[PDB]
């Protein structure tokens, strides 16, 4: 049970840091678009 | 890493040039040196100055300083050797190089000059 | 055909001239024509402003000591 | 600093279901003030909002409180408004789906070097329907729970 | 904010090429003054040029 709950947890900090990465890359495309528009 | 660049420095044959920014404004441990070079120091510190040519005595040697023409350089030069002079030293000025076109040097034809232009705007630290 | 001064300079102040020109610091754009890296040519009804804008950018980095 | 000419209009706004002048609004009346104001709550919302403002049970609100949350509202309603775009940006096919190919390829523009495994597990977590990519309800759904913007 | 902020601006800086807005003067048709004297009018930031035609 220990080992499945730290399984668990190992897959949501990979959850969490790629939606860090994704808000991250969002962020930085509406950047672009904002200083690029046509 | 400082300290293992200018032990270095002093004993080896292979490198003999190093760059500081501002580090050796103080009272260090650097080593004999005969030439140096300064190139867009502070606006009119002549203490900077003065402790800049104090790195190098300890003609045996001597110390070159560039500035820019048409710029608030030549004033802050002007203004920050009023010290040396005092002192007793005088600056000699140079307008040639001799065999500047002898050897290749960088940014010799306009197409890296005019794109340094677009680096140096780079910054647009606002 | 133009009626005016030619002035001959190095570089440096042949370019001051031309954006002394766009930047209209003197009123107009009197640089007219610009025929050389090196020349300029400029009306001469005033050359004085010109001259006084020369030598205030000269004497503004000299640090004179006096 | 919220606003300065809509501030005014959210005063009409609690005045139109207050004329006799009491200083509270009926919260049943909630649901037509925000549509009177351009919003367009959904019922879970309605109850979500109706709860958090009648924890007490009254069953009214003063202007301060209103205030509050018209302009919650409006900042949410511009973020998701943001959110909307960034979606449609990154759905340049109009799809309707932030797909694998959609996210590859913003990744390879923005200059990313994230790996396809990296990419195929971001859109495994994002799928919360099963459908096999992220909608835009779960694309709103994170940048809600998102760590700042 | 700082990882964020120190690459918001590569990007930035990347697509911009042109900053000095194009100087040369299109005049439009010349008008003909006294004495066979033409000037000339720039259409994008109205310099004006005389000039006598031979
Ligand atoms: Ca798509
Ligand atoms: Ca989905």
């Amino acid at each position: 049970a220990v080992i499945e709950r730290k399984e668990k947890e190992k897959k949501e900090k990979r959850a969490l840091g790629n939606w860090k990465l994704l808000a991250k890359g969002l962020l930085i495309r509406e950047r672009l678009k904002r200083r690029y528009g046509p | 890493e400082r300290m293992q660049i200018l032990q270095n420095f002093k004993h080896n044959p292979k490198i003999n040039t190093i760059f500081i920014s501002k580090v050796g404004d103080t009272s260090f441990d650097l080593p004999e040196a005969n030439v140096l070079i300064q190139i867009s120091s502070h606006g009119g510190s002549r203490r900077q100055e003065a402790q800049r040519l104090g790195r190098v005595l300890r003609y045996n040697a001597f110390f070159y300083s560039l500035v820019s023409q048409d710029t608030q350089e030549m004033a802050y030069s002007t203004k920050r050797q009023r010290f040396l002079v005092d002192q007793g030293y005088s600056f000699k000025v140079i307008t040639k190089l001799a065999g500047m076109e002898e050897e290749d040097l960088a940014f010799s034809t306009k197409e890296e000059q005019q794109q340094l232009l677009q680096k140096v705007l780079a910054a647009t630290d606002l | 055909v133009l009626k005016g001064v030619l002035i001959e300079c190095d570089p440096a102040m042949k370019q001051f001239l031309l954006y002394l020109d766009e930047s209209n610091a003197l009123g107009k754009k009197f640089i007219i024509q610009d025929i050389d890296d090196t020349h300029v040519f400029v009306i001469a009804e005033l050359v004085n402003v010109l001259q006084e804008r020369v030598g205030e950018l000269m004497d503004q980095n000299a640090f004179s000591l006096t | 600093e919220l606003t300065e000419e809509q501030k005014q209009e959210i005063r009409e706004a609690f005045d139109l279901f207050d004329a006799d002048g009491t200083g509270t609004i009926d919260v049943k009346e909630l649901k037509v003030a925000m549509r009177a104001l351009g919003f367009e709550p959904k019922k879970e919302e309605i109850k979500k909002m109706i709860s958090e403002i009648d924890k007490e049970g009254t069953g009214k609100m003063n202007f301060g409180d209103f205030l509050t949350v018209m302009t919650q509202k409006m900042s949410e309603k511009d973020t998701k408004e943001e959110i909307l775009k960034a979606f449609k940006l990154f759905d340049d096919d109009e799809t309707g789906k932030i797909s694998f190919k959609n996210l590859k390829r913003v990744a390879k523009e923005l200059g990313e070097n994230l790996t396809d495994e990296e990419l195929q597990e971001m859109i495994d977590e994002a799928d919360r329907d099963g459908d096999g990519e992220v909608s835009e309800q779960e694309f709103l759904r994170i940048m809600k729970k998102t760590s700042l913007y | 904010d700082k990882k964020v902020k120190e690459l918001r601006r590569a990007v930035r800086s990347s697509v911009w090429k042109r900053e000095t807005i194009v100087h040369q003067h299109e005049y439009g048709p010349e008008e003909n003054l006294e004495d066979d004297m033409y000037r000339k009018t720039c259409t994008m930031c109205g310099h004006e040029l005389t000039y006598e035609k031979m």
